[PDB]
């Protein structure tokens, strides 16, 4: 399951950064949550939110307002918006996968992560 | 019956991903509540209904106390109907 | 928010060292789900243990984790070239997942 | 039993996390087996024992029309 980010580098500030990651290999249909992440410049990581293919999306309850992911399975894509960015949204972005989701037993580690795209605003 | 079933309380599982206010109605309205963590904390349950809704509002787990300060009403999780 | 804390925040070493690194939580995570992860700068992040004490398929056996509630840790019983890299704890016992601080090595 | 019942089957779970020999062997101590995708896809255990592994060696599910990986595994 390879994963590829790609997006707009530069967003300017409160502007919405729309980030789009593609499946391969896979399908995204599959029993996966498909989770996008944070990694602040020197700082901890974060978990921004989440999303199936059903559309059910579950969010950081801090940035549940700003953020919002959507799946398009025509293209196999999962992408996710940020909109009303404060200039400290800067950070790697990172896609995910959790294994589960069609089940009860879905497994919250990201095991395939992706080569995030960096974003200045 | 069509789930779990433990000292004379049958669990079904509902697939389908609903925030807490809407599983306590589904609940009810198939007259049956939401599971009760001092049940289910114990017992072998536990293991399938972890990550799941309870009465108190809160996805249930092994931690004894100190139930998860940051919100949780705005999520979506799958639920258990007695 | 269950926030996890990373002690040693490098823990310099020359190859050679049954190097540990330890991380806790201000609440006690459920099963001890704490899952590591490495980052080699630029390389996509690994999944080095789920569980706490399990190994994940590619990574080898150097690494040997223990930990329960509070207190979570890593060891390497022995360091090679390309092995030494950031580290990360990941707990998934709370409602938001929330990562841990580097420990570069 | 202590788990899901069908058919006269207790499908019981190991929620460690195990590849699909690890979990070959672990049902083989029990004096048991994995479960079998046939008999799971026509059920409403289905929605319990989805991404779980199954004795064909490949994750149990609807979809469709490997050794690297490790799921929660059933035992019947």
């Amino acid at each position: 399951v390879q994963l590829q980010e790609s997006g707009p580098g530069l967003v300017k500030p409160s502007g919405t950064l729309s980030l789009t990651c593609a499946v391969s290999r896979a399908s995204i249909s599959s029993s996966n949550w498909w989770s996008w992440l944070r990694q602040p410049p020197g700082k901890g990581l974060e978990w921004i939110g989440e999303i199936f293919h059903s559309g059910s999306t579950n969010y950081n309850p801090s940035l549940r307002s700003r953020v919002t992911i959507s799946v398009d399975k025509s293209k196999n894509q999962f992408s996710l918006n940020v909109s009303s960015v404060t200039a400290a949204d800067t950070a790697v972005y990172y896609c995910a996968r959790s294994q589960g989701g069609s089940g009860l037993f879905r497994a919250k580690w990201f095991d395939p992560w992706g080569q995030g795209t960096l974003v200045t605003v | 019956c069509n789930g779990l079933y433990y000292q004379g309380s049958c669990y079904i599982l509902h697939s389908d991903y609903k925030s807490f206010e809407d599983a306590k109605a589904n609940c009810a309205a198939e007259s049956s509540t939401l599971p009760n963590k001092s049940d289910v904390l114990t017992t072998w349950l536990i293991d399938y209904v972890e990550d799941t809704w309870g009465s108190d509002g809160n996805p249930i787990t092994k931690t004894t106390s100190d139930y998860q300060d940051s919100d949780v009403s705005q999520e979506v999780r799958k639920y258990f109907c007695t | 928010e269950i926030v996890l804390t990373q002690s040693p925040g490098t823990l310099s070493l020359s190859p050679g060292e049954r190097a540990t690194l330890s991380c806790r939580a201000s609440q006690s995570v459920s099963s001890s789900y704490l899952a590591w992860y490495q980052h080699k700068p630029g390389q996509a992040p690994r999944l080095l243990m789920y569980g706490a004490s399990s190994r994940a398929p590619g990574t080898p056996d150097r690494f040997s984790g223990s930990g329960s509630g509070t207190d979570f840790t890593l060891t390497i019983s022995r360091l090679e070239p390309e092995d030494f890299a950031v580290y990360y704890c990941q707990q998934y016992g709370s409602s938001p997942r929330t990562f841990g601080q580097g420990t570069k090595v």
